[PDB]
């Protein structure tokens, strides 16, 4: 899953 | 206490880029940093101890409750009662291991739509004593990364992990349109001030605009980094775009020029215009909440938080800001004029 | 190279004291921190390595040479090319160990008067590329803490360690009068914008005004700590006063109200108005150079130096600020508008 943090 | 302005200065951080262009530092007009509807400062007034990283925040209208999206659930906090240290309710939305990524209120405040790392968007009736699920929208994309609601309340747009923008008729929970174009996750979304155009950002380094009546892609802007956030100026003309590269860029809609703003040291995770349109905020993985003058980006205030700032919202009267944190909480600020 | 403003805020530090005793935080007008001739940034452009604490600084008019007074020696620095950063001449005292307290140029840049912790004021001829001492004015007072020159150039006022103000005829090199009244060292001095009133502060906790024609003391203002510095606003009406308690007080001339400003943690050692009168600076034992809006003291900029800031001057063109340091140096700042 893309998670930018 | 009463606070007073005190001017600071930095190496030039705000640049105007012309058609050429040709980047010149911006000479700020007299009402860049001060004026009617321009905040003097912001004061932290609550901390909401969600206990998971807060990927999404929304404030009720009237302002009274805050919704924080963490892992598995949305928590509802009554900020009108000062002493509360715990939510007044919890909305269990998806697998306890998966994050809520976006939540939005309908214009009239009675329903919340929640999306996240799952293929279903839940729709919550907020009138019913204890809040309850009214309906679900079941996408075929694995995740939703961002939601937007139409100003007439009839449609929800979902930014899908496959790049598609899903358009849902809320009445009968039917996908009525799908905007295809982004070749990697669509990360962010807003609607133009006249309600007729959609603007989306992607992990394919583009911002796209879409005609809502005709159904087609209109414009594409290609960037040298991924887009994480965006916001359309409610008084029109300007689109703010926050980048993985740490830039904020303010694009002049259907025009040659733009501003580039440089006060983050890391990814610009989220952004939101004030309702009056005269200023906006950006939040960074560098822990900063920055306030900016529209369009040219004079720095009105800065607030450094304890951890990355993933999410934000501004209340309908521009009196409060709420941010969501990598330190597993949300922060409520009062905007002081 | 280029700089931009960025607004900040602090707990209320500027208060207005009215004739009826009330003390309220000042509501700043829209041009408190912004406007033509209001600095946006002070850039350190030169360090002048004198090698003794710099108790006195002055700048030629036209701007070109800076004079730094230390222990035993005034150094001369050419800030045109260079500034950076070696002296072009130096004026040595007979006693290497005598501390300099004040130096002032005559309007035509050809004469420097030098005073300090000794019984003589030296007058230096600077006309014929090499300096020479041309006159010594000999005091009964063991020390001079401050000098002022009359606008017509005929007279030098010397603040004596015994409280007296010695009035020296410069052409005839003779003592013409004494302004007697300070019951402890006079520390500071300025002339009113019409040129008719003398203002002095002392270690007796008083500011006093004097009628330059009559010779008579006019006003007296008693304070609860020692006065270390003062400045009269060149466009009139306001007298800034720097105290040992850390306050800067801005007195309304001939009126019963004043401002109290609180951004120093220690003694206010020196102070100077800009020539346009619209802002001024004060310097602290706390290492701060603070710039202040006239009269209510909105904080335009702060710069924290490496050591105590003992002295300052502003050039007649308002383009430069020079401060003298406890770290045995002076700093040249370019004022960025």
């Amino acid at each position: 899953m893309w998670r930018p943090w | 206490d009463y606070f007073q302005g005190a001017m600071g200065s930095k190496p030039a951080y705000s640049f105007h880029v012309t058609a050429d262009g040709q980047m010149q530092p911006v000479p700020f007009p007299p009402d860049a940093l001060i004026g009617p509807g321009i905040p003097r400062h912001a004061r932290q007034i609550n901390t909401l101890n969600h206990g998971e990283v807060v990927c999404a925040v929304t404030i009720s209208n009237p302002t009274r409750h805050v919704y924080t999206g963490g892992k598995g659930c949305v928590k509802v906090w009554d900020i009108s009662h000062p002493g509360n240290k715990s939510p007044v309710s919890q909305l269990d939305c998806l697998n306890r291991d998966n994050y809520i990524r976006s939540c939005k209120l309908l214009p009239d405040g009675c329903t919340l739509i929640v999306g996240g790392e799952a293929s279903t968007l839940s729709i919550w009736d907020l009138a019913a004593p204890t809040p309850r699920i009214k309906a679900e929208l079941t996408s075929s994309a694995p995740a939703c990364y961002a939601l937007a609601i139409s100003p007439d309340s009839k449609v929800c747009f979902s930014c899908c992990s496959d790049g598609n923008i899903a358009v849902w008729d809320l009445h009968n929970q039917t996908l009525v349109r799908q905007f295809q174009g982004h070749t990697d996750g669509a990360s962010c979304i807003d609607i133009s001030n006249d309600g007729t155009k959609l603007w989306t950002g992607g992990l394919d380094n583009t911002v796209r605009s879409w005609d809502l009546r005709e159904g087609r892609q209109l414009q594409q802007h290609d960037f040298t980094s991924q887009i994480f956030s965006l916001g359309y100026c409610p008084t029109g003309e300007w689109l703010a775009v926050g980048m993985e590269s740490s830039n904020v860029e303010v694009l002049h809609v259907n025009k040659p020029d733009k501003y580039q703003l440089h006060l983050h040291e890391s990814c610009v995770l989220s952004l939101k215009f004030a309702y009056c349109g005269k200023w906006f905020v950006s939040t960074g993985k560098d822990n900063l909440l920055n306030a900016w003058r529209t369009p040219y980006g004079a720095s009105i205030f800065q607030s450094k938080e304890s951890s990355s700032v993933l999410s934000c919202d501004i209340s309908v009267d521009d009196k409060y800001i709420v941010t969501g944190s990598g330190d597993k909480k949300a922060t409520v600020y009062e905007v002081i004029y």
